[PDB]
């Protein structure tokens, strides 16, 4: 098997720049390297085939070079629409292998998450269910870790998390985390905390609430 | 113009089977080969096999081999792929593509939109909608963030809008996550503290599969 | 005959954990080792063949390895449906022989037994027999000792025990002990006592009752 | 598509012999061998022997051999195992598995549902259902634990139930143990101190092999 590796999963470059994505292959691929793009649509078009240098039916702003084991794509004038995921692939041996892809993101300056805790609502409490939700909005970069504390500790069990793709207008990131408990356990404790660890502060951001302060 | 147009059954119990259609138009179906690539929700592109409609037959990627059967029908210019033993790790989007030759060897020039497959045992289930307000009284004094929780539904998708859509700025709709065979997602919104509660903030979530239309206004308190 | 040993008779794990079950053959097996799964209900299925590498059509969360004599099976993101017993087997030499087996069980916070004693129902005595029951329910870990006393004594004989498989909802186990005597010997003692020691306390949660006070 | 069905339980006396059948459907019964694994409640899995459906078959494990005998019937796609000189020890589950081959290796790929053998001289006997009322709220305060004791039955299974099922949380039904050549199981249920005896609580046990259905209401005292 031939391993296709692409350093930099997330490449940061500002609109205008000439981005260059890299691809390495576990062996001499003999110039049978192809590049496929993928919009957030999920659609994937062919860009450059045969060890780069070969245009299919795309804008001329896309190109490749390399040989041996190392290949690179190129985007001379980074376009807004070029914010996608790029996969290199080899056509030298079976089975066919693709790289891990490289997704692009934009220039944004460090932001720090705005965190928000929300106790369960009357309504969900009456149906006998409890879900504690916390929000981490518009931060940068996208690296971020959340931790829940019930009355001061643990709780891994029951946490569900989701992150947004970069934002259309501002180039930030957002995350939602949900700790979901039974109505009976929930009421057994007073304080709930949402602690966010981001590369924007050494001190974890903290937000909480006391069941009897509502 | 060339075009691979696909589809087939898309939501099936685990242990079941599926047949995906890949329809080729714009060229002569026996002059090229088709390939099927797998892509689980967590990125990465997985090569499966390659059927050659012409010098007839195949070649599978060890791993899909044995669970995957590649066939085609020349007359209808349609290639097919079939997954047996469907399990959960198979729930993914499948594309088909045409391989051209040119110096050296092959490369994929045209891709189908890809048929999505979702291996579940779930049952169409409406979503519960709950309001998400500040909570412990203490604002965020300046602007305020409110949300809307949508829990326990199936299948996807879900439509979330605020004030019928009048509220468009400062809105984050998070991808749904699979709690227990059901999906759950939430949507936050942000408005100055001068609006809410003073001014009304309402999320309009919808779940077509269950003919569920709902409007949960965001009032204060618990 | 090729002895087959498994590193354990049961292992603890948490949903989402990576689990490793090893096997060791008394002689070189040339990678001729297979793994099967037995679901709590007896239904067995082939998981991996030819030295924990090849599979039948199971989740790609399962996978194995090894060679020579030591072989391993690893389940990466342990799922609730994986709580089962695993068996290794070699098709090298006849007779084909299997490994002791390794049953998975989910880890959880320690829990002491709720204990209840019960006197022979009237109906039963009219039969000429008197059973005395003691339930030790929803406790963890599983290991647990029970001792019977009569006006304070031994009751090695006449006892019969039964254990539930780890519950599906919570992750506890339960046990039922039963002392069966004849109505004759039964009316010859006043105090009947059930004592259950559990590594969750030094002092056993003793329960009992007096014949004359009913 | 490929399956093997094994055939019902077999209650039989010690000293006698039985014959279990394994039935293939979904493939050519003569292209693959058949083996038989034994599994006493003592978890362990054992290998009895193997048999060649299209040939003069046979190949036992020095042990089950001499007491066992494997056979087949082409014109029936059936595999048979005949145990002899039966005894407690032979009591266990018997599975049949198909042997498949892959580059130097023989593995069992498909197993049947297995069949159960019980070596006993017992007769069919309806179970007795006794009331387990609680005599001391000392043991666990603020919740009650009622129970049902089911003794003297044969053969298995036995299905216990509380308040026709409308009561299903906090209920543990213990595996039966073989008392004096008959079975004895129990079951426990937990409810709040308010529900009993204010509201009823009854155990409904069922013994199909005896056309028995018993409903025991749990009352105080003794």
């Amino acid at each position: 098997d031939i391993q296709m590796t692409q350093t930099t999963s997330s490449l940061s470059a500002s609109l205008g720049d000439r981005v260059t994505i890299s691809c390495r292959a576990s062996q001499d691929i003999s110039n049978y390297l192809n590049w496929y793009q993928q919009k957030p649509d999920g659609t994937v078009k062919l860009l450059i085939y045969y060890t780069s240098r070969l245009h299919s039916g795309v804008p001329s702003r896309f190109s490749g070079s390399g040989s041996g084991t190392d290949y690179s794509l190129t985007i001379s004038n980074l376009e807004q629409e070029d914010i996608a995921t790029y996969f290199c692939q080899q056509g030298n041996t079976l089975p066919r292998t693709f790289g891990g892809g490289t997704k692009l993101e934009i220039k944004r300056a460090d932001a720090a998450p705005t965190v928000s805790i929300f106790p369960p609502s009357s309504e969900q409490l009456t149906s006998g269910g409890a879900s504690v939700v916390c929000f981490l909005n518009n931060f940068y970069p996208k690296d971020i870790n959340v931790k829940w504390k019930i009355d001061g500790s643990e709780r891994q069990n029951g946490v569900l998390n989701s992150w947004t793709d970069q934002d259309s207008k501002d180039s930030t990131y957002s995350m939602s985390s949900t700790l979901t408990l039974t109505k009976d356990e929930y009421e057994r404790h007073n304080s709930y905390t949402c602690e966010a660890t981001h590369k924007t502060s050494t001190s974890p951001i903290v937000k909480s609430f006391n069941r009897n302060e509502c | 113009e060339v075009q691979l147009q696909q589809s087939g059954a898309e939501l099936v119990r685990a242990g079941s089977s599926v047949k995906m259609s890949c329809k080729a138009s714009g060229y002569t179906f026996t002059s090229y080969g088709i390939n099927w690539v797998k892509q689980r929700p967590g990125q990465g592109l997985e090569w499966i096999g390659y059927i050659n409609p012409g010098n007839g037959y195949t070649k599978y990627n060890e791993k899909f081999k044995g669970k995957t059967t590649l066939t085609v029908d020349k007359s209808s210019s349609t290639a097919y792929m079939q997954l047996r033993s469907l399990t959960s790790e198979d729930s993914a989007v499948y594309f088909c593509a045409r391989s051209v030759y040119y110096g050296g060897s092959y490369y994929f020039d045209y891709w189908g939109q890809g048929t999505t497959l979702t291996v579940s045992s779930a049952k169409t289930t409406p979503p519960s909608v709950y309001p998400l307000a500040p909570g412990s009284a203490a604002q965020t004094n300046s602007m305020v963030t409110l949300g809307c929780l949508v829990k326990g539904y199936f299948p996807e998708p879900v439509t979330v809008t605020w004030n019928s859509g009048s509220l468009s700025s400062g809105v984050h709709t998070f991808p749904a996550v699979l709690q227990s065979d059901l999906y759950t997602l939430s949507s936050s919104v942000t408005v100055p503290s001068s609006p809410r509660p003073s001014e009304t903030v309402t999320c309009n979530v919808a779940h077509p599969a269950s003919s569920t239309k709902v409007d949960k206004k965001i009032v204060p308190r618990d």
